[PDB]
Formats: C-alpha cells, structure tokens, sequence
C-alpha cells in the first residue's frame, strides 16, 4: 500500500550457477527472457537446463459494447515460469538423480534511486524463493526431499505423507494442541478481520480500482504478515468439504507456522500483535529482505520483556518507535495512531496523514500553522515544537525549512517525545542525556539501525538501558539533568564582567 | 455480471504496463481482447467489441458501428512476409448453427400443404404462410435494469390468442390463426417494462365488429337489471371478447383446470373483475405477480379504441354526456382492475384519415382536448395524486394529422405519453412507389412524403421543434413484421400494384418471424437472405429491406441492425421510450435487439443467443428518392 | 475537558440543522416538492428516520442505530403514514407481533429452528380431559412415588372405560361424504350409562395420500345432559350452521 | 429484505427510502460495524454535514469551506456562526479567564493607566459577542421609520397620538 | 385523511385559549366572578 | 381495541367500500345522531357522550394511547440496556399520533378590569374553553420520558453513573 | 403578520412572544409611591392601559410610538396589531 | 456428551454491504 506496483518486474537473484535477466527494461520485443540453470545431483551428476520466464499481465472487462474499450488503468501483474523439453531436449535424465539447485527471484522497483542524483536503476522489493528437481522417474518425496519426514516427524509426530490430513482443521488442531478460535485470532479471515484508519492516504489505487476485490486491508498486509510471508495468497479458512479445510499450506510456511505459534504460547499474546512487533523489528532491519528469526529479533523481544514489565509498556508503542506507527487495528478497536492524534476532535478537520510539507519554522501560511498546530496537539509544548523540528528535519534529510505529513516524520517526533517520559524525563531533558551519551542531540530522531559496523553508539537498545540506568542514578543522587550538564560542561552558564 | 477476463504477458524483464496483443492478420476475430490486426501493412488496433465483418480497412471509418478502428503504418516489409496481408476480406457465415432458433409446427407445414393454399417459400403459389408462432422458441435474454434507460414497452394484438389448427382446426383460412402464448414471456418476466393488451371497445361502434359490440352490450344490460345494475348505452366502454379475457387458459399460461367456457356477452358480468379474471387478464396479473419474484416491475396499461375501434370517436368526442358515460366507464374499469396504471386513446385520427368506417370532424381535436380534460381532471380527483394514472395517445405517423392534434393543448390538459406509430411508412396497395416502412430517418430530398419516403425522423423533428414537444414524453414503435410488394423495379420503385404480394396472415404483411421461416437466416451465425432473396440496406434512407428479382418482391422491415439503431437514437435522444408494436410476432431477437441497441446489459455472460452476430449490415445499395428518381 | 467538546458539538449540531431547514430544504432542488410540508426539527426526525437532539452522552453501535432508523421507517409506513405502500393484514400483524422487536423475532426463530426447546410436557395443546384429571392430581404440590402410583392407577381405570366405550350412531355434515366431517354418539357398557361425542374430518388427506392426517380424528367429549331418562337407549346427534 | 420488496409495489410519488440517507444500504455488514461504540451525535452531525456538503456544491461553491457557510449566512436566526470565537471562548472558559482580561493584562501599560482605546477594545471583548454578530447589530436601519406616497397623502394621513407618551 | 387526534377531531386548535390562563373558562378568577 | 379502533387499518379491507369510515369499527360509534332526543342533557357524562358518540372517540384515543405510553414505561423500566431502544420505539409511535402540541394557538390575550367592570359587561365572553388539561399531561409525560432519553437517564430521570466523588 | 408564521419564521414559541408584548398577562407594574408630571393618563377619558409597554419593557421595539404592537383577536388565527 | 465441537463450529465470514445481500439472495 505504500507504493505503487503498476509498473514493475522481476530480476534474478545472481548467483554463479544462474545465468539470465539481470535487470529490467522499461520495454522489450522478446516474448519471454531465457534462463539458464546449473545444477548438481548430490552424485556429482551436473547438468544444466535452460527455462523461459515472463511477466504477465491480466485484467477483466464486462460487454459493454457501447462504451469503448477504455482500457489503461493499473492492472493485476503476475510473474509465470516455463520449461520446456524443446530446450533441453540433449539432456537424457533417466538416470541422474533427482535434486538439483536452488532458484530465486527478486521482484523489483526500477527508479531513479537518487531523483536528484539519477540512478534509474532496476531495485527490489520482494524475494522469492524455489527449487528445482528433475526426475525422468517421476520420482516420489521420499527420493525427492527425504528430510520433510524427518522434520514432520520431529515437529508434528507425523510422516510428511500426513500433511494430507493436516489440511483439515481437525487434524491441524488436534495435532498442535490448539483450539479454533486461535485459529481464526490468527487467521483474520473470519471475524477477526484486519481494519485500517479511514484518515490515511496509500500510494495507489492498488486496491482501489473497481476490479479491485481483495479485502483490504489485507491479512498479509497485517496480522498475518510473518506467516504468509507478504505472499498475496494468504492462509484462510474455505468450505468444507468432508469438514473444514484450509486454503493453501506449504511446507515453508508450514515449519514458520510451528515456530511462530510455539513463540506465541511462550510470550502469552494475541497474535495480531505479536506479528505486528515481529514484523515491526525484521522491517526495520535492511538485512533481513527473507523475513528471518534473528538476534536483533530474539534482543528486541527481550527488550519488550523488560519494558512491558517494568513500566507496562505497550508492545504498540514499542513497535511505532522502532517503526512506523499503526494505521491498523484488529476487528474491535480504533487504531493506535488515529487515536493518538484524533484523539477527539478539537477543529474543523481531523488531522490526516498526507504526502506534501509544510514550512514548520514559522508556518505563517494558514493551512500549514493548522496542520504544525495539529502535530503540537501531540501533548508537548507549541514552543517544545520548535527545538525538535529542526533536529528531526535534518536527521531525515528533509529541507531545513519543511517538514512533511508522513509517518517517518510522525514516528521521530514520538520517539524524542515518549522514549523519555518513560522514565519522566521531560523531552527536552532528553536531548540533554543524549548529548552526554553520544554528543548527538537528534540521536532518537534516527531510524534504528543494526549496522555490522557495531559500535557503541549505534545499538539503539543498549542506548535506550544505558538511559534507563543513568537515569536511575541521577534520581538516586538528586541531581538534575541541567546541572550535570553544566558542570559537565556540555553547555556554558551565562555570565558577564562586573564592576 | 456478464465479466470476461483476458491476459497479456512479457519477458520478466520488461517494465511495460500497456496491454499488448502481438500482430497478426486478418481473419475474423471478435470478443473483447485487444487487437492489433495488420492489414494492407496498416495495423488497426481494435477500440470496440470486435465483430465477424469487422474489416478494418473499412473500420479506419467505423472499426465498429460506434467508432474506427485507429490504426498506424508500422510494421516492416519484412513482417508483412511475416504475418501476409488479408486484405482481400469476405463475408462467412458460420458452417453450423450455435444455436438453433426455428422449430417444427406440424400444422403450418399442413397448412404449406394444404392444396388451398399451397404455401411456397418462393412464392410460387400461395403467398400467404398463416405460420403459427409455434414455429419458433424463445429468444429473450436477461438483462440488467437501469432507471436511466428508457422503458421498453410492448403492444398485443390479443386475437392473436387463438388458432383452431391447435384444436384441429385451419380447414378453413381464418382459422390458421396465430396462437401466440405468454407462457413464452412468463418464463422471461424481465423481457418488458410495460404491456398493453391492444384495443377495447365502446357501444356506439360503428365499425364491421359492432356486431359483437352491440351484441355484449345487449349481453351486458341483460345482465345488469339481475345484478340490480345500470344499463349501459352508448360511449360506456365495452370488452371484446369475454372468455379470451377471463375463460382462456392454454394460449394464455395459465392452469387449465382454471379455464371456464361458460363465460359469455350473457354470463361474464360477474367475472368483470380483476380477482375472477381467469383469462388473458388473470395472465396479466399472474405475471405481474412473477415479475414482483423476480424483483422486477412489470407495468400494465390499456389502450382505449383501436384502427377499426376508432369508427364512433367523433360522435363521442362531440357529446359531452357519452364523453361523461365513456369516463365513468373508465373509472369503474380501473376499480374493477386497479392492477392498470395507464390508459392509451387510440383513435386513428380525430380530424379523419384513419380507417373510413371512421365518424369524424375537424373538430374532433378540439373535442379531444374537452376529454383530455374532463378524464383527466375526474380520474385524478377520483384516485388521488398517491395512485395518479397516466393518460397516452397513440400519435399518427403523418405531420397532416399531427399537425391538427392540438397536442399542445393536451399537454396542457396533462397528457402522459406519445406513442409514435411509425410504421407503415409504406403499404402494399395505396403506394404509388416501394418504399420503407418503418425507417429512423427519410432519403436525401424524400419530398413532403404525403405518400413516400416517411420516417420517424420527419415526424419527430417537427413534434419536438415546430410543435416544442419534449421528446420524454415521446415514444418509439418498432414493428415485428415486414410489408412486400411484388413486380418492384428498384431504379425507379415502380412495382406490382394490387398483386400476391408476399405475406402470413395476410396479403403483403410477412411477419417477422416468418420471415426467419421462409426468407432470411441467422442461425449460420450471420445474417443472409435465403430462397432467392437477398439482404439489402438502402444507404439513401438508411434502410434495411429483403429482395428478390423473380418476382420483384421487395420487403422493407425492422432488423437487428435497424432496431439497434433505434435504441441507439432513442438514447441519444432521451426519449420516453420504445415499444414493439405487435408483440405477438417477435420471439425475442429483435427485443434483444433493443436491449442491447438502448445500452441494457446482459446479467450472465451467457444468453439465449448472441444477437451481436447479426449486426451484419445488410447488401449496400442507394435507392433513390422519388424526388431523386422524378429529377 | 471533554464537555467543552460536548458543548460545541452540541451547537455545531444546532447550527447545521438550522441550516439545513432554513436554506437545503426551501432552496435545494430536490426538495421543491417536500418542503411543502418538512419544516421542523421533528419533520426532520420523521424524513431522515434519526433523532438529531440526542445528547453527547449516548452512545451506540452503527448496526443498532440503523436498525433503529429501519424499525421507525418500517413502524410509519404500517401505521399508514407514508402515502401508498400499504401491507396486509397478517404481515402487518407479524410485524406488530413479533417482527418489531428483535427479541421476538429471534424467539420466532428459534422455535421454527429447533421447537424441541420449547415443548413442555405441561403446556400440551391437544389433552385428554382425563389427561386434566391426571395433572390435577399430580399438581398438588410436594409429592411421592405411591402416591403418583395412586394417581396414574386411577387414570388407568378411566382409560379402560375409554377402551369399552361403544358407538351408537353418526351423522353426516353433508352430501360429500369424501369431505365433508361427520359426528358421533357412543356410551359406556359399564353402568350408569354415560355418553360421549366426537368427530371425524373427511378433509385432512395428504393430496397423495389414500389416507388422512391423524389430526382428522377429533377428541372424544362428554355429555352434560341427564340423559338417563331415555326412553330406549337411543340419541340422534346434529349439527347444523356450526350448532 | 421486506422493505426492499414492499417498496417495489408502486405509488412512484412516494418518496422512497433511498431518495435520503443512501448511504444505508451502503453500510457493511460486519464485526466492527457491530462490535464499536460511538457516540450518535458523530453520525447526526456526520451524515448531516454531507447533505450541506452536497447542497454547497449544488450552489457551485463547493471551493468555499462548509464551516464559513455559517459565517455569514443570516437567516435562520441562529444560523450565523463562528468556531474560534467559539473555541477561544470555552478555551479562557476552562482556564477561568477572560478574554478581556487577557488582552488588558497583556498591555504593556498599566492597566490603571492606559490608552483609551485599549479601554474600548477591552471592554468589546468583554462582550463576548463575534464580530459578525457586531457587524450584523452595527448595519444602518433599512427604513424609514414610515413610508407614504400621494396617494395616501391626498387621503390625507394621521400619526398616532402623542401627549401619552411620557 | 391520515390518523391523527386533530384529523380525528378537526378543529382550530385557536379556538381554545392556553390553560392556566386569566382567559381560562375555569380560573379561580373565573370562579370568584361566578360568585360575585 | 383493535375492534373497537385501529389505526392499522389496511384499505385492503373492503368494509372502506361498505362505507366503514377508517379506522372505526364501531358501528354504533360512528353513525349519527337526530336529536330525536332529550333538548338538554342532565348530568350524565355517558348519556351526554350517548348524544356526542365523538366524545366517546375522544376517550377511546385516550386510553389506547395511555396503554401505549404504560407498555413504553415497563419497557424503560427493565433494567437491561435494549429494552431502551423499545422504550424509545414506544413513545416515538404515541407521538406520532399527536404531531406537535398548539403552543401559539393557545396563546392568551387578556385586558385587566374590576369585577364592577365584569358585572357591567356580562349584560346581554371573555373566557374560551382551554385545552383539557389530560392531553397536555400526556404530551409532558412522554416528553418527560423523551428528555431522560435524549440524556441517557432513567426512565425515573435518575441518573444513571455512579457520580463518583473526590480530590 | 400571523402569529403562527411568526413564531415559525422566527423560530420562537409564544410564550416568548408575550414574554416580549407584555401584552397578555406579562403585563407592565407600576409603584404606587411616586408622583407623574401630569394626568396624561390620570383623566377620566383616559384608558390607555397604564403603564404602558411602549413606557416600559416594549420601549426599544415600540421606539416610544403610542400605537404599540400587541396581540389581536384571531380571524383565522390569531394576529398582530401594527407590523 | 464427549467432546464439545469447537473446532467443526469455526466460523469463515465476509463483509458485504446490505445491497450485496439483496442482489445476493436471488434465486
């Protein structure tokens, strides 16, 4: 949703034993790219395939033969795959074993990566992930993936062959131990829908098209999000037939369902929130395009632990500073953020997030005093305001007089405002520790970062305990932020020649 | 409703979002794809819903009837090697038949065989074919209703109910009647927004089927003094025919076990009433009653005199006390049938040129206005604005006549609706010239058309200009039947005067679907004319017409082409709407026709049949005005 | 705090409805022809189905108050308010009955759905008049086995003379015997003589049926007159214009 | 359903359900749309303001803001309107304060000895009226006290007594 | 027409005077003018 | 009351074409008078209703509407929230059966004077009959109800919070 | 000029109205201890209802003019006396 | 009675407006 996808492609990932499209081009003649494919049976049996691939697009229309076809609009676009024996017919596979390679796709933006500084370059979005067998046999798993029985033996008590009856919802629920309605409090695709905050704007039409049909938001949009993987087809209950069933279980998301629901039982939450910190952290980090567990991960959890704890941090608040604030909510409630900024209605228009700046400095201009009066609406001080504004401005890079209605500059305002009055230091207290810290003011006002490059003053979450602990010692030693600043010399006292 | 859905598709690398279709000849195609068809190294990309005779050389004109075919010189000598120009088109009907459309009747094929008549397709021998409908199925399709849409209206020549050949009857001519059953309509409620059971009738009936009048409403003031009731006299309005109306059951859709024979001038009184009705009446209500299932509204009206009926008008319309028994009539007809929302007056003209067994006076408009008023203000006052009857006219298609209508007038008086009666342009004996019947528009320079080149067109400008009538008040007819002629010589429209001309029931009066019968064709996917007779569209007019040179037999009539074109200019032109005159004689194909040509859509993606197919354009040639062929 | 917000949205609610009255109703297209007649805050309430002087301090869902909007449209219209759109009798009545009010409906439902919940052995409709005598026995309060014992053994004794009881004579309702009811006269071979009538449907076939509904049959009644002064052991019964 | 069924049975000058508030078949059926809670006045208003909002741009004027409608619309009576006189007002309200209090503080001079256009201005404020309400009150009288023409004035003409007045 | 009290019981409705009222064909200053 | 009354009446009843007036169905209530008949009528209020059958309609209304009003006011009563909602269904319909109350008609005129002034002036109308004063209590009691609803009390106009104190 | 187009037009009930005419029986008073400059309506003919509205409550509206509006008796509805 | 049937019970919805009902309960 927040951005478009009208126009777009894939790439191959490259690898050394992949050959293929690289990059994409804003047109071509050729029906569909070739691929070539080397690949290894665990024989030392190599061999290599070629595959043609193509973006496909489809769209639907009614008989209306009066109107004409009228047909540009944003369109479903689909990516399709093809081998065919007619390019590979030399290989003569009988006898080679079946496994062979890996296979991996980025689906890709091409952009001026730099508007200003050009880079129309071709950039991913998603991956995606498959692998590739060949067997003249028509070989069965246990030839093809032996190690799947292993696993759902170990993990579900059951042959892999099992997973057949694990399509239903009996067998699925008896053999996790686990009763329906968690199921659809994980699902959402009964009751427990998904719900959005009518006052955002989204980048395109994408489901906002009449053709459009995909319930939105989308459980892959949220709550769903680490176990469909982003995938557009999502896990949903469907009729039954001979019982319930479920719409679609591949093994991958299979064995990401076993952990995530074993996680889920160990940290006692509902699972719309429990994706959403989840997602909330692995989004965060550049590195983890795949949707991975990872330390950063398991750490962030710790510190939701500890904060939860001592001051019943909600897991909202910790997910909207690392990230984005939620325009989202579960079927039941108003979300998070429409409710933090209208709150109730205090003006003719309920504030709105939108694209566009205003010049926050001074904001003479009517409308953008209004939309900067609105921000302020957000507890702090008006004069408060100002001594953040510059700061994040210049962290985000935005120009030194604007400021824009957007969540990155809404989520760094209530970083800087809220991390603090956790512990009852006033935001502007908070820029004072920060400079002791780090001699940065602006640190909070940063995006979170988990840069291989550790240093000190890059963990976000050792900075957020070292602020805890300090904190702590100044109370205990009654002291105050100002003085210690002072006699620290982080800032001059005023003084001047006297008679 | 009615969704298709398509694909296009490129190398994964390639960013466009255009939708594409690579290049090819050609051939036919249709549906709604994109195209882009190379022909003559132009390639015309397709902007409509592509038909089978869609050249697209011709189509850098109209690609479909509603718009071109765009089209560029792009491609390379070399893909023209490639892909090979068409250029050299021609029309194919389909081998087979998709869907059939005409049926067995036992009985007209008798009546072909029957030495007295000796019916031949050719025309031969017998030129009349008294084909029963039996001879065809339904062909209604399913349509989406639109409040933006103008109504579709339809009108029942009701003796149209019988056929003695379904008894084992048709020894005698008269008796091959046409047996036309609402059982049809009744399985496909949505196919009308409005019916009217055609004509009704008055005591002072001067006409050749005053006999009847006269003889129920003796039958009727025999009833009434048992039942303790009025007599009737002259301007009370009078039923036709007691147990068609209330008795008949098997032509009419109903559960035979209802019928009832006994019903008579002398022993229907007591049925006179909208919950006895067991005949043609009780079908009316029982497929008011499925329209309502459905979820649909079906609108009953009723019109008042006739072309024969029309005889005692102006002695009606000059006594104010008839006038005033013809309205208390009325208002009882309504309570005793509250199912009726409208009324339509159809004299054939008040100041004379309808039927000549016809009373009238040139003052007979005049009169007219004194009834618009009286009935309007009595009705109106007597029902109540919640349940506000409408008032129609059935409007002559001649300026003369309408010229004399004081419509203004009636307007002003509260008139309703205006159902043109634009048809007959041209009739198989009086016509000094073959000449189109039914046609939207005249020829180039048709002359004053007081006996030639008439249309819809010359009528409607002057009722909306000269007269400033807004045209929402104004309906269409579209007629299910042909007229012919024989002996026509096209260059100068001389024909065959006082001859066999072609017909069913009738001399020179073909019905539409006999017409699919005997002499045209569609179920090959496409339409052609059969049995020595060809499809002709006089591009003067704007025409569509059937020929055939062994006798000279030219027969104008309504096509797919013709009435798809109507809705087109009825929406256009916001129109209050249109009607098939003669309801009886279409099996549904031009209906569609009309659906479709108003812009009414499909529910399924599925039909009874595609009328699309038969848009085909029928043989191009110019018949010349009169004024053209006399210059 | 909140309450100022209250105040103000109280007054934005006034101010908009006088405008609304005063310049959308007599200027606005669309309502040429209704602002013949709407022309107050409660012809408001009445057109739009919704009550705009609702205090801030309710609230609700949007299902509940469009149900509600819906109830009063539905309740004007029966009440014949609305020009045309009338309703028949029994709808109307289902309406007024049950149909007004969720609960109702719900409990109309819920009957049709599984009556089973419903049937108490204590509300039987069709009961033998000694089936009254029976429960007026076992009625009577605190309770023991022998004595219920007592009771049944004593509608057991009844039911053998029901057993005993013979026919005596008949009458027809009316020539069409094959539907048309007929009634009946028995009594008692035990003495005293007691008597006892009832009837038989000749309706009631299922229309494939050479048979009749059991319901045909009615209950056998008894009879108050001192009869025993009869002269021979002999009775006509007739019923004639439903006596 | 019912309805929807029962409003199929003509008298087309009724007028039906969806000529006002369409948006109710519009609604959707769902949890949430149960489930939540708001208070009906957001909806009165709500659905309301969208009529006014459509009946603006049937004046062509949809450009102006529905709120500044009311700023200058004078009939109905209590149709003329401001909201930041409104909210300033509530605003000095809840901190117990008024407005010509403030201003008459925030005057660098001592309020004992100030101008006395300070005084006026103060004092205005003190009304606690809007301006457009003063501005309304402040327009010139329309007319004259009477109005005659010869006609009457060849009638000849009486003025009411007068020695009762004091 | 309609069912309503007054189209039950057509009548102008100034045809009465307000209760409690000196105008009232019942105030005790009524009764007391009775007396008098 | 349905057979005595009922404003529900359905014109699909063809007694309307047997000349039943609507909603009446009391024959003896509705056909009229011929003042074949006492000149003056005593002390009875039902011998004079038997003269007047209208004010026999008038009472009829009454005591419809009141039974109305008692099934809204159990209904408010109950104690759980819904029931409210029929409360509030109940009166809505009384309401509508009396349209809005004649304020300005009713208005008072009046000229003081001294009873000499009186006495004097009664010499061969200063009083009108007044508005009978059970309408206007049913007109309050509903409006009453109506207030408690518009600010979410008690049928009893109680509130409804707990009003919970501090500092 | 109607009371009922009135009080609809203004968007007010009467008892307002009289409220505002004083006269009905909202009626202006008059202390009995204080002398007047003369017996402007002291004398025997005079009959003006004294103190009148246009001496006191209706002043502004009456602009001191003897012919003060007030309540008439209805013809087809009740009325107002000088508009 | 055994085991309640929760799981057989689970409910699958989606949203619809009153409009797509209507058309939706055609025959």
């Amino acid at each position: 949703a927040e951005k478009d996808l009208s126009r777009h492609g894939y790439i191959v990932k490259a690898a050394d034993n992949i050959k293929g499209p690289t990059q994409l081009v804003e047109h071509s003649d050729a029906s569909y790219d070739v691929i070539e494919l080397t690949c290894t049976n665990q024989a030392k049996e190599t061999i290599t395939v070629k595959l043609r691939g193509e973006n496909i697009i489809t769209y639907q229309r009614t008989k209306a033969r009066m109107v004409p076809f009228d047909n540009s609009s944003p369109f479903s676009r689909q990516l399709k795959l093809t081998f065919v024996a007619e390019d590979n017919p030399s290989l003569g596979n009988l006898d080679k074993g079946p496994y062979f390679a890996n296979m991996d796709i980025y689906a890709a933006e091409w952009v001026r990566e730099n508007v200003s500084s050009e880079t129309m370059v071709s950039r991913p979005f998603l991956t995606m992930t498959y692998r590739i067998a060949i067997a003249k046999a028509g070989a069965s798993l246990e030839e093809l993936q032996p190690e799947a029985d292993a696993f759902f033996i170990n993990n579900f008590g059951l042959s892999a062959e099992d997973s057949s009856q694990l399509v239903k919802l009996v067998a699925f629920g008896d053999q996790t131990g686990s009763k329906a309605e968690e199921i659809e409090s994980l699902l959402s695709c009964g009751e427990n829908l998904p719900i959005v905050s009518p006052n955002v704007i989204f980048a395109n039409p994408i489901f906002g098209s009449y053709f459009n049909d995909e319930p939105f938001p989308a459980p892959y949009h949220f709550g769903g999000v680490y176990i469909n993987a982003h995938q557009r087809n999502a896990m949903t209950i469907i009729r039954a037939e001979g019982g319930r069933e479920i719409q679609s279980l591949s093994n991958f998301r299979l064995e990401r369902l076993n952990r995530f629901i074993r996680l889920q039982r160990w940290l006692d939450l509902p699972s719309h929130q429990l994706d959403l910190l989840l997602t909330s952290v692995m989004q965060a980090d550049a590195d983890n395009s795949q949707q991975e567990i990872t330390e950063p991960v398991l750490k962030s959890l710790g510190l939701f632990r500890h904060l939860n704890l001592q001051y019943k941090i909600t897991p909202e608040i910790f997910s909207s500073w690392l990230y984005q604030l939620t325009p989202f909510a579960v079927s039941g409630e108003i979300a998070f953020f429409d409710r933090i900024f209208n709150r109730e209605q205090l003006f003719d228009q309920p504030f709105i997030l939108d694209g566009g700046s205003f010049t926050y400095l001074d904001a003479k201009g009517s409308d953008a005093k209004s939309v900067k009066q609105l921000c302020a609406g957000l507890n702090i001080s008006a004069v408060t305001f100002q001594f953040i504004a510059p700061l994040v401005q210049s962290a985000l890079g935005l120009e030194a007089g604007t400021l824009v209605r957007s969540f990155e500059v809404v989520s760094s305002l209530y970083r800087l405002v809220s991390i603090p009055q956790t512990f009852g230091l006033s935001t502007e207290d908070g820029l004072i520790l920060m400079n002791i810290l780090t001699d940065e003011m602006g640190y909070l006002a940063k995006q979170p970062a988990f840069d291989d490059k550790q240093t000190q003053d890059k963990d976000f979450l050792s900075i957020i305990l070292k602020m805890e602990a300090l904190s702590a010692w100044l109370t205990k030693n009654n002291l105050t932020p100002a003085s210690l600043a002072l006699l620290l010399g982080v800032t001059r006292l005023a003084v001047v020649p006297t008679n | 409703v009615n969704k298709y859905t398509y694909t296009s598709s490129k190398a994964m690398s390639d960013i466009s979002d255009v939708i594409g279709e690579p290049l090819a000849a050609w051939d036919s195609q249709v549906g709604g794809r994109v195209f882009n068809v190379i022909f003559d190294g132009k390639v015309y990309t397709n902007t409509y819903w592509v038909e089978r005779w869609q050249v697209p050389g011709i189509g850098s004109s109209d690609g479909n009837p509603h718009n071109a075919w765009k089209f560029v010189r792009a491609a390379t000598a070399d893909e023209i090697n490639k892909i090979g120009n068409p250029t050299t088109a021609d029309v194919k009907p389909t081998e087979n038949i998709p869907s059939p459309i005409l049926v067995e009747d036992k009985y007209t094929e008798e009546t072909y065989s029957r030495p007295d008549v000796n019916f031949k397709e050719d025309g031969s021998q017998g030129n009349l074919s008294y084909t029963a409908t039996r001879v065809c199925a339904p062909m209604y399709n399913h349509y989406v209703g639109d409040k933006t849409k103008p109504k579709l209206s339809a009108y029942i020549t009701d003796w149209c109910q019988y056929d003695a050949r379904l008894d084992g009857g048709g020894s005698k001519e008269e008796e091959r009647g046409r047996g036309f059953d609402l059982a049809t309509l009744m399985q496909n409620p949505a196919t009308y927004d409005r019916l009217i059971f055609s004509f009704l009738g008055i005591c002072g009936d001067i006409g050749n089927k005053s006999k009847k009048v006269q003889e129920v409403w003796d039958g009727w003031n025999a009833q009434a003094p048992s039942l303790g009731l009025p007599q009737i006299g002259k301007g009370h309005i009078v039923p036709l025919d007691p147990y068609g109306d209330l008795g008949t059951a098997r032509n009419v859709g109903l559960p035979p076990e209802s019928a009832d024979t006994s019903i008579e001038s002398g022993t229907f009184l007591p049925y006179y009433q909208q919950n006895r009705a067991a005949g043609l009446l009780g079908g009316l209500r029982e497929l008011q009653k499925k329209a309502h299932a459905m979820g649909h509204k079906l609108d009953l009206a009723f019109s008042i005199g006739g072309w024969s009926l029309s005889s005692y008008f102006s002695a009606l319309a000059e006594n104010p006390d008839e006038r005033r028994v013809f309205v208390a009539s009325v208002v009882d007809f309504f309570v005793r049938f509250p199912m009726f929302s409208c009324v339509d007056i159809d004299w054939e003209y008040p100041g004379g040129g309808g039927d000549e067994g016809n009373i009238s006076s040139d003052k007979d408009g005049e009169n007219y206005v004194l009834l618009i008023k009286e009935l309007r203000s009595a009705l109106d006052s007597r029902f109540g604005y919640s349940n506000r009857k409408e008032i129609s006219i059935a409007c002559s298609g001649v300026k003369a006549k309408l010229k004399k209508s004081n419509i203004d007038q009636l307007v002003a008086n509260g008139l309703d609706n205006i159902y043109l009666m634009s048809y007959d342009f041209f009739g198989t004996i009086w016509a000094d010239y073959i000449g189109h019947h039914t046609n939207l528009y005249s020829p180039k320079d048709p002359g004053e058309q007081e006996l030639f080149d008439l249309s819809a067109e010359a009528a409607i400008d002057y009722l909306h200009n000269e007269l400033g009538i807004p045209m929402e008040k104004i309906h269409l007819g579209y007629a299910n039947y042909g007229r012919s002629a024989v002996g026509g010589d096209l260059t100068t429209r001389q024909y065959t005067k006082n001859g066999p001309a072609l017909g069913t029931m009738e001399n020179g009066a073909p019905e539409f679907f006999d017409i699919v019968k005997n002499y045209m064709d569609a179920e090959h996917s496409l339409s052609m004319g059969k049995n020595g007779f060809v499809l002709m569209t006089d591009t003067n007019a704007d025409a569509d017409f059937l020929f055939s040179e062994a006798k000279g037999h030219f027969i104008s009539l309504d096509t797919p082409r013709t009435v798809k074109q109507k809705g087109e200019y009825a929406a256009k032109n916001k129109l209050g709407g249109v009607f098939s005159w003669s309801g009886d004689q279409d099996c549904g194909l031009l209906a569609n026709a009309a659906r479709e040509g108003l812009g009414y859509v499909a529910d399924s993606n599925q039909e009874t049949i595609d009328m699309g197919p038969l848009y085909n354009p029928g043989k191009e040639i110019y018949l010349k005005s009169i004024s053209e062929i006399k210059s | 705090s909140n309450s100022i917000e209250a105040k103000l949205q109280e007054d934005l609610r006034d101010a908009l409805v006088d405008y609304y009255l005063g310049q959308i109703v007599p200027n606005s297209k669309d309502f040429t022809n209704l602002r013949s007649t709407i022309k107050n805050v409660d012809d408001l309430y009445d057109h739009l189905l919704l009550d705009t002087q609702v205090s801030a301090k309710v609230i609700t869902s949007r299902l509940s108050l469009v149900t509600q909007s819906v109830q009063q449209y539905i309740n004007r219209i029966a009440l014949n308010l609305e020009p045309g759109l009338s309703i028949n009798q029994q709808e109307a009545t289902d309406w007024e009955e049950f149909a007004n009010r969720y609960g109702y409906w719900a409990a109309n439902q819920q009957l049709r759905m599984f009556p089973e919940i419903y049937v108490d052995p204590t509300l039987r409709l069709t009961k033998t008049e000694f089936f009254f005598q029976l429960e007026s026995a076992l009625n009577q309060g605190k309770l023991t086995d022998d004595v219920a014992q007592k009771a049944v053994l004593g509608y057991l004794n009844n039911f053998e003379e029901v057993s005993n009881l013979e026919i005596i004579a008949g009458y027809q309702d009316g020539i069409d015997i094959e539907n048309d009811k007929t009634y009946f006269v028995a009594r008692t071979r035990m003495q005293p003589y007691r008597y006892f009538w009832r009837s038989l449907d000749a309706s009631q076939r299922n229309a494939n049926s050479q048979e009749l509904y059991p319901t045909a049959w009615s209950e056998w009644k008894a009879i108050s007159v001192p009869l025993e002064n009869v002269a021979n052991g002999i009775v006509r019964p007739i019923m004639m214009d439903n006596r | 359903k019912f309805i929807q069924s029962v409003e199929l049975d003509g008298s087309n000058q009724a007028r039906k359900l969806e000529t006002r508030r369409a948006d109710i078949p519009k609604l959707s059926l769902d949890n949430d749309a149960l489930y939540k809670e708001v208070t009906a006045l957001s909806i009165v208003n709500d659905v309301l303001s969208g009529s006014a909002r459509e009946y603006i741009d049937q004046s062509g004027q949809a450009d102006k803001a529905v709120n500044q409608i009311l700023g200058d619309t004078h009939f109905p009576f209590t149709l003329p309107y401001s909201l930041p006189t409104q909210q300033i007002n509530k605003g000095l309200g809840a901190s117990n304060i008024e407005l010509g209090t403030v201003i008459q503080r925030v005057d660098p001079q001592f309020s004992w000895n100030t101008t006395q256009e300070k005084y006026n201005q103060v004092l205005l404020a003190y009304t606690q009226l809007s301006s457009e309400q003063i501005a309304l009150l402040s327009l010139p009288d329309v007319f004259t006290q009477n109005f005659l023409t010869q006609t009457e004035l060849s009638a000849g003409y009486l003025s009411a007594s007068t020695t009762e007045i004091l | 027409k309609l069912p309503e009290y007054n189209q039950l019981f057509p009548e102008p409705w100034d045809n009465f005077c307000r209760p409690g009222a000196i105008e009232a064909l019942d105030s005790p200053a009524s009764y007391l003018l009775d007396l008098y | 009351v349905k057979y005595l009354f009922n404003p529900f009446e359905c014109e699909d009843e063809p007694a309307l074409l047997l000349g039943k007036p609507p909603y009446w169905n009391s024959r003896p209530l509705v056909d009229e008078p011929f003042k074949g008949y006492s000149l003056t009528q005593p002390s009875d209020p039902d011998a004079i209703a038997a003269s007047d059958p209208i004010h026999y309609r008038k009472a009829v209304f009454n005591f419809l509407t009141k039974n109305i009003i008692d099934q809204g006011d159990m209904e408010y009563r109950k104690l759980q929230p819904s029931a409210r909602t029929l409360a509030r269904l109940s009166y809505s319909t009384a309401s509508s059966l009396l349209g809005r109350r004649p304020d300005v008609q009713l208005t008072s005129f009046w000229q003081p004077l001294t009873l000499e002034d009186a006495s004097y002036k009664t010499d061969s109308d200063i009083f009108m009959y007044p508005m009978n004063n059970e309408l206007r209590g049913l007109w309050d009691r509903i409006e009453n109800r109506i207030y408690n609803l518009r600010h979410n009390l008690t049928l009893d106009g109680k509130e409804i919070n707990m009003d919970l104190y501090d500092s």
